[PDB]
């Protein structure tokens, strides 16, 4: 084929036209002659169809081998023709012919649907093994809701959904892995063992795949949950005056959690945005960095929102304070300092919005539409969705609008803090006041007779749906449906993690996360020894290890080498906190002598080595003779579980060598074996052209290219001559490392700061 | 892979009296045996055979250094008085996840007196009324047990 | 551009650069491409002075990461670039002075402690050896030098400086960006650090200023004047000095609306100087003789089904001297006949084709051969009779009685049922249960009006005509008009209802018009009602017995003519089924809505504890009589089946122009008081479109009755 | 059959790793079930 390809080049290039055109348009204008179609599209589908089912031999069939499978007429009827086409140059068939294809003829391989078409027989899954239950025929209330249609194995952008399909299914054309194929490495290593061994057109895989990574979402009127597997069914499981109980066949609170901590890290130091992207970037969660579900959900807790906007994401534009979600819907308010008295009797200088605005305002469940004017909330219309969510939307609505009232309100004072211990300002401090003494601005506020109306209907302070409502508030038993044109529009983010808007407005404050702690569902490991300095010593002994598992391979060539600079890292100072200080250094001489021993007098055991590395940071306290203290159980703080052994393992840590695992804090890690062996069976994910790195020009010295194949053939330090994307020949090096241009980036900003603050 | 694998790693094809260990788990036996191990073996100490298979105790070679001998996971249910006549050295038993059927399979160590400890774990046996009295008067020489004669410590 | 500098450039980089370009007072979002260059620079700076530490000796080394030595861990390079000019400055002097060598002229980007020098770093889309040359003579060589380009290429001041790794990472880098850049399409449009200081070039022509002069609003003279006036000028009330002397003569005309203001629309249609409304719809409805045959179920052609029905009736088979009750018009009586006895032989006759033998007398009884022969232009320019046909009116006809009585008819039960649909798969959910349950009690009730058998006959017709125009283009056909009746025993009997000769259908385009003459079997004597009968020829070709009980057998013969628009419609008409269950539907579930359990049977045929639903049907001698949800349903899918058959523009413009009054007669019943700016003007734009469609003057006389009603009903 | 049971962690009590299960399990009973589970301590009076 590939001389009939050469040939067919060669006759088209008789011709001056395709001569010119070739050696004119550069491979990145193909796109564009390729649209220089026709477009004669049939007007009418439905008629086109009719008639041609009834045509002879409608179907046009490629011209190949397979046709002499099938005679031209069989039984009497005919199927082919060998007339020769114009349209497609093949040859023409009828339904006939297909229909004897699904009776009799070649039979295929049926491995390929059991792994390919995934995505659907999941769907299927989860349609079979789902119970149903009750219907009920009473109204049902839905609200329009931005849902995603289908389930995603991993949701990714899309220029990143389509970098991952070429890197799984093309091979070639991969030049300069980008930053995205090392997050999504066990994917990429997933597809590729699934769908090797197929024969199916490379198109319907690279689409099949699109759909199952590229998310799709869409205004729907939703009830009830909300996660895809619902989605997928609402056509049967809502419904306008009826409704049906359904149950189909995470790590989003541990990347809420971790997002909190990172900002509550960042923000006690000076210059928090590279402190805070740092941590982000180099931060993991169990696969990947953080960069792998935040780019997954739209949006998120506040926290989420400004480390997507610390690091490179899009983040819904809508105006977080506190935890309302407020949309300006008209309005200009000018922000006007202005000296107010407060209930308590003291005089606050603060910033005041003349002028009449309104917002859309959101709070968990509860949605709204609110109107203030300077120094007073003039209406604010909610729906009854939860005690909890609708007291939260009107403490967070009454302390924002800044009315008066709420000013004349307090009772108490105004000297609070964060977790890292700062002095926010006065509308922060309000709002934490008014939340921790819900029952302040609500007694004060005044009264106003019931919303009398056919549906209009109060609310009292205690949250019931009484009458004798609230001054202003008001509760219709009707959907509000909000928030609409999420553009994203372009937000800025200054160093103290605060966001601005195009212009100098700022739309969410470094002091909107709320202090509130929880525990991580996953195990949240970073990469940085400022992070840990915080938690359990669980948590310590788990990220240490992990830190020692991840970088294995230059901890185990420092090894060989001997010599204590490996010992003395950062990463084990830490550890140092979580071991007795009367004891630790005995620790350290026994785990030193016995790793000189392993060293010396026998051969590499992986699991031993990591067990008794760390241990080794304090100096060691050696026996007055000078030999080292023996020990075959290692005591921590806490006591108790908290102790690791010696020989075999313990509650912290314990490797099986009959399937070869590891179960550290109670997680088990693969460790499929030892060696360099696994070493490349962990990298056994990775990206096509990832070990070798660009330079040079063609240099046609090698002759023709040669194939990752033989590419991998050539030792370290090389040079090859590959193909990169279409064609553009280069010169390439084969890699003796792997690279993380974060990590350099970050290392570099630290030097640069270092330096900045010496100097200063 | 097989026990003559297993056997030549750790040995790294070296004379046979040069350790005192073995480590045979997760090996194929043919009809549930211990082949692989010739009776030219003089020093040993340490034994370990865990998911082999093994049915019946009747190839071992005769030893008088061993200490302690693993099994596990296996459906070996017979006499183990053979180990009398083959090592009576014995001072570490373990026989967790084997199949013994009745308090009968253990009575051939009465003869053997250097056992201290002995391992019985999920067995069919264990699950009787006063099987710890009853193993123990049966086996005065035992001074250990699953791990709560009347202490714990470690091996 | 920004957004790909989002993407690809950490937070940290962009505010550097940002920081950078303030220094020099240059707005990075006026210069996007300024600001990647600025980025790309600090990046391969940070790049090229990472993983570099020189030993306690001195020598070059690589340091491991996330791994320190103390506190000194000394870099190979301090990086310059990116601290404020006044810091940068001080630190290029600090440097210079504790290692004893020169202070550069000009700022330097790196500084390297092994050769104790100042390195610059440099990037370019040309020729490495170009820019570090052009360096080179700015600098001078008291700097050293590292240039990379795009193009997988560099120059280096010295080779030793940086290791392979580093000068392929570097490259890599660039050219990954190169490769974003390109599939983004901004390469292109990336404008290096040589010609950032330029921007776009769009300037405009002599011809298009021109236009652009001369299409100012008035008062203007040159679009640079408008421009300056736009930019320039605020107002400050135009709107109201504008308002304030506009005419008090221009205004909506706010007037509120009451009862009495709504009138009978059409009024036309009563008056009986007019002449009765004719039957122009395709096929006869509810007059249909269905020549019958029992059949086993076998489904064969239409030919051999129609050659059959007639073999079974001998006497209509083989008449030939036929009883002309009425010519209509124009129509010839000898055409007429002589086809319908070609088609009869044609039908009957051995050969399986079905085609007719003669081709040429039908081409006279089509009138196909009736038409004018087109000329060129210029001989009707100087052709002085050769006029411009005048526009042929609708005409203004009256209220009929034939479309009120086929109203009645075809929403009533009958014995035989045809209307048949596919299976679908076992129902497990208890919704699709309900459902199947609802659609279950649908059928029982739909599928025994006469309406669903005329519905079936048309969509099979349709098809049958489509299917023949398509196979067969320039010859013409017989086509008999089929179907297939199922009784309540099972009995399939083949129906066949009349035949239809098939023009020459040789057409390119959808909107050509192919013409074809149907005869049909009756039962009724036009001469009853000849009012509703002025479009057909008929004959009177026998009679028959159906239980002992003669009855005459007539054939209605007719010209007419479709399109292939229409005739595919024609096979789409299936979905007045589903306009009729959609609104039952609802109709249904908002009772569901009231009490908790499914009614579906309560509306229906009612319960122990709800009566059945009865809706308001009809009248009678002005009192309106209620009717069972069965014949409600019904009487919806007559009304849509009608909406079809009897649609056109004339129907489209009503329906449209009549939903305001709809639905400001539903806002009056709801008291909100409606308010109408010009009601004469709708009530014109409705009554405009009821010249001489059927339905669409029994929609009006209906909407006259109904509104009535409702004005007598409003007094409560 | 009518247990689902999972395996939680691993215990050491005298050195030795022993696993740990979960068996979770759905039940129904009534408050006089509840009353019948309380006076099930009359086994003692039974037995004495």
């Amino acid at each position: 084929m590939t001389l009939a390809k050469i040939e067919l080049l060669k006759q088209l290039l008789r011709d001056n036209e395709a001569k010119t055109v070739l050696k004119q348009t550069t491979v990145d204008q193909y796109n564009i002659i390729r649209k220089f179609n026709t477009s004669r599209i049939e007007k009418n589908p439905s008629l086109r169809m009719k008639w041609a089912m009834c045509s002879n031999f409608p179907l046009a069939l490629t011209k190949g081998d397979m046709a002499n499978r099938i005679p031209l007429e069989y039984k009497g009827i005919q199927l082919k023709t060998n007339a020769e086409d114009i349209g497609t140059k093949g040859q023409m068939c009828s339904i006939a012919a297909v229909t004897w294809w699904n009776t009799y003829g070649p039979i295929g391989d049926t491995e390929g649907f059991e792994r390919v078409y995934e995505s659907f027989f999941l769907r299927k899954m989860r349609l079979d093994n789902a119970t149903w239950g009750r219907i009920t025929f009473g109204p049902v209330e839905r609200v329009r809701k931005r849902v995603l249609l289908n389930p995603l194995t991993k949701e990714m952008p899309p220029d990143e959904a389509s970098n991952v399909i070429m890197e799984i299914l093309f091979p070639k054309e991969a030049g300069i892995p980008r930053e995205s194929t090392w997050i999504h490495r066990e994917l990429i290593k997933e597809k590729r063992e699934k769908l090797k061994g197929t024969m199916i057109t490379p198109i319907v895989l690279a689409y099949m795949l699109e759909r199952e990574l590229v998310a799709r979402r869409r205004f729907l009127p939703v009830a009830g949950a909300t996660s895809a597997e619902f989605i997928e069914m609402l056509h049967c499981l809502q419904g306008e005056n009826w409704r049906q109980i359904y149950h189909p066949g995470s790590r989003s609170q541990s990347m809420i959690v971790a997002c909190r901590k990172i900002i509550r890290r960042s923000i006690v130091a000076s210059n928090p945005l590279e402190l805070a992207v740092e941590i982000a970037n180099k931060t993991v969660i169990d696969t990947e960095p953080l960069k792998s579900c935040l780019a997954a959900i739209d949006g998120g807790d506040v926290a989420c929102d400004i480390i997507r906007a610390a690091l490179g994401l899009k983040i819904r534009q809508r105006q977080r304070f506190g935890r309302l979600e407020l949309k300006r819907i008209s309005g200009r308010g000018f922000k006007n300092d202005e000296e107010i008295l407060i209930g308590n009797g003291t005089i606050q200088k603060i910033g005041i919005w003349d002028g009449e605005e309104e917002f859309h305002v959101r709070c968990g469940e509860c949605r709204g539409i609110l109107k203030k004017s300077k120094m007073k909330l003039e209406k604010l219309l909610i729906n009854s969705a939860k005690k909890e969510d609708m007291r939260d939307l009107i403490i967070l609505c009454m302390v924002f609008s800044q009315d008066t009232r709420m000013f004349q309100g307090v009772r108490g004072e105004i000297n609070f803090l964060n977790r890292a211990g700062q002095l926010l300002s006065p509308m922060y401090q309000l709002q934490r006041y008014f939340l921790n003494r819900s029952n302040d601005l609500f007694d004060q506020w005044g009264y106003e007779e019931s919303p009398k109306a056919s549906e209009l209907h109060g609310i009292n302070e205690s949250m019931n749906a009484s009458d004798y409502t609230l001054k202003g508030v008001v509760v219709t038993r009707n959907v509000i449906d909000d928030f609409s044109s999420t553009e994203t529009e372009k937000v800025s983010i200054t160093k103290n993690l605060s966001l601005i808007k195009r212009t100098g407005e700022v739309i969410m404050g470094a002091n909107d996360v709320s202090e509130l702690e929880s525990q991580a569902q996953l195990m949240i490991t970073y990469d940085t020894p400022k992070m840990w300095e915080m938690g359990t010593t669980k948590e310590l002994v788990q990220n240490t290890y992990q830190w020692v598992l991840k970088n294995l391979v230059t901890l185990k060539a420092q090894f060989l080498l001997g010599k204590e600079d490996m010992f003395q890292w950062d990463a084990f100072e830490a550890f140092e906190s979580i071991i007795p200080q009367k004891m630790a250094g005995q620790y350290s001489g026994f785990a030193r002598a016995v790793l000189k021993q392993m060293r010396d007098q026998e051969v590499m055991k992986t699991d031993q080595f990591i067990k008794l590395l760390p241990f080794c940071f304090s100096p060691p306290k050696l026996r007055s003779n000078g030999e080292p203290y023996q020990f075959l159980k290692l005591v921590l703080k806490g006591g108790g579980e908290n102790f690791i052994e010696v020989r075999k393992g313990s509650p912290l840590f314990s490797y099986n060598p009959q399937t070869e695992v590891l179960t550290i804090c109670g997680r088990m890690m693969s460790l499929k074996g030892k060696i360099e062996d696994e070493e490349r069976n962990r990298s056994m994910g990775n990206a096509v052209l990832a070990g070798f790195l660009v330079s040079g020009k063609y240099d046609p010295d090698l002759g023709d290219f040669k194939t990752i194949e033989e590419l991998e053939k050539l030792k370290p330090g090389e040079k090859a001559n590959i193909l990169l994307y279409q064609g553009k020949p280069v010169k390439v090096v084969k890699r003796k490392r792997y690279s993380a241009l974060s990590n350099d980036i970050s290392q570099g900003i630290k030097r640069q700061r270092m330096t900045v603050e010496s100097m200063g | 892979m097989e026990m003559g694998r297993r056997i030549h790693l750790e040995l790294r094809n070296r004379t046979p009296s040069d350790v005192k260990e073995l480590v045979l788990d997760n090996s194929r036996s043919n009809e549930g045996k211990l082949e692989g191990l010739t009776d030219e073996f003089e020093e040993l100490e340490f034994l370990s055979t865990i998911n082999v298979g093994l049915t019946s105790i009747a190839n071992l070679p005769k030893l008088n250094k061993l200490k302690k001998l693993e099994l596990s996971d296996n459906r070996v249910s017979g006499g183990l008085e053979v180990l009398a006549e083959k090592c009576p050295n014995l001072t570490h038993l373990n026989l967790s996840g084997n199949k013994i059927k009745d308090l009968s399979t253990i009575e051939p160590l009465k003869k053997l007196e250097n056992l201290k400890s002995l391992d019985l774990f999920n067995c069919e046996v264990t699950n009787l009324n006063d099987y710890r009295e009853n193993v123990f008067k049966l086996l005065p020489q035992l001074t250990y047990l699953d791990g709560y004669d009347r202490d714990d410590k470690e091996a | 551009m920004d957004t790909f500098i989002t993407r690809n450039f950490q937070t940290t980089i962009i505010q550097k650069a940002k920081n950078t370009m303030a220094e020099f007072s240059e707005d990075p979002e006026l210069q996007p491409a300024m600001l990647f260059n600025i980025c790309v620079h600090l990046e391969v700076c940070y790049v090229i002075s990472d993983m570099n530490f020189l030993d306690e000796e001195g020598k070059a080394y690589t340091a491991l990461e996330g791994q320190g030595k103390e506190q000194n861990l000394r870099p190979q390079y301090e990086v310059i670039e990116g601290m404020p000019r006044t810091i940068a400055w001080m630190v290029q002097r600090s440097l210079a002075q504790e290692h004893g060598i020169e202070t550069p002229k000009y700022l330097a980007d790196l500084f390297d402690y092994k050769t104790k020098r100042f390195i610059e770093v440099g990037i370019t889309k040309g020729l490495a050896d170009d820019y570090f040359w052009k360096k080179k003579e700015k600098l001078g060589n008291s700097m050293e030098l590292m240039i990379f380009s795009y193009n997988q290429d560099y120059s280096l001041s010295n080779e030793s400086s940086l290791d392979e790794e580093g000068k392929g990472r570097v490259l890599s880098r660039l050219t990954e960006l190169q490769a974003e850049l390109s599939l983004k399409n901004l390469w292109q449009v990336l404008i290096g650090e040589e010609d950032v200081e330029k921007g776009i070039d769009f300037k405009l022509g002599q011809t298009i200023s021109r236009l652009r002069d001369i299409s100012v609003p008035a008062g203007f003279s040159n679009f640079e004047g408008m421009r300056s006036y736009i930019d320039n000028i605020d107002p400050k009330g135009a709107i109201e000095r504008n308002l304030a002397r506009m005419s008090p003569l221009v205004s909506v005309t706010p007037k509120k609306l009451t009862w009495e203001d709504l009138r009978p629309i059409g009024p036309h249609i009563y008056n009986h100087e007019l002449p009765e409304v004719p039957y122009n719809a395709f096929l006869l409805m509810s007059d249909e003789l269905g020549l019958a045959n029992m059949t086993e179920g076998k489904s064969k052609k239409p030919k051999t089904l129609a050659k059959e029905c007639l073999e079974k009736y001998s006497t209509l088979r083989d008449q030939t001297d036929p009883i002309l009750i009425m010519k209509s018009e124009k129509a010839n009586e000898n055409f007429l006949w002589k086809l319908w006895r070609d088609c009869v032989n044609t039908i009957s006759n051995e050969e399986m084709s079905n085609e007719l033998q003669k081709t040429n007398y039908a081409k006279w009884a089509t009138g196909d051969g009736l038409t004018y022969q087109k000329i060129m232009k210029e001989v009707a320019i100087d052709d002085e009779t050769m006029c411009q046909e005048e526009p042929k009116i609708p005409n203004k006809c009256r209220v009929a009685a034939w479309v009120q009585t086929e109203m009645n008819l075809l929403s009533t039960l009958t014995s035989k049922r045809a209307l048949d649909l596919p299976e679908i798969g076992p129902d497990v959910a208890p919704v699709e249960h309900v459902g199947s349950e609802r659609r279950k009690y649908f059928v029982n009730e739909i599928n025994y009006c006469k309406a669903s058998t005329v519905m079936m006959k048309y969509v099979l017709f349709h098809t049958s005509l489509l299917n023949e125009s398509n196979a067969s283009m320039g010859k013409y056909k017989v086509i008999p008009i089929t179907n297939r009746v199922v009784n309540e025993k099972g009995e399939s009997f083949d129906m066949l209802y009349g035949l239809a000769v098939k023009g020459q259908s040789h057409l390119r385009g959808d909107t050509d018009v192919v013409t074809v003459v149907t005869f049909e079997f009756s039962s009724t004597d036009p001469r009853v009602d000849s009012g509703k009968w002025p479009k057909y020829t008929v004959f009177r070709i026998g009679s028959l017995f159906v239980s002992g009980r003669e009855k005459s057998v007539y054939l209605y013969c007719r010209v007419n003519g479709t399109n292939k628009i229409q005739m595919k419609w024609g096979m789409e008409a299936r979905r007045c089924l589903l306009q009729s269950m959609q609104q039952m539907e609802a109709i249904v579930e908002q009772e569901s809505s009231i009490q908790g359990y499914d009614m579906t049977k309560a509306c229906f045929k009612g319960d122990r504890v709800n009566s059945p639903k009865t809706f308001s049907i009809g009248t009678q001698e002005g009192k309106l009589v209620k009717g069972s949800f069965g014949k409600a349903l019904r009487v919806i899918f007559t009304k849509c089946l009608m909406h079809y058959v009897f649609g056109n523009a004339q129907l489209e413009g009503f329906s449209a122009e009549s939903r305001r009054l709809l639905l400001l007669i539903q806002a009056l019943k709801d008291r909100k008081g409606p308010w109408v700016f010009d009601l004469e003007g709708m009530y014109s734009g409705i009554e405009e479109c009821i010249s001489n469609n059927p339905w669409v003057i029994q929609s009006a006389y209906w909407f006259n009755e109904w509104l009535g009603f409702e004005k007598e009903g409003s007094k409560v």
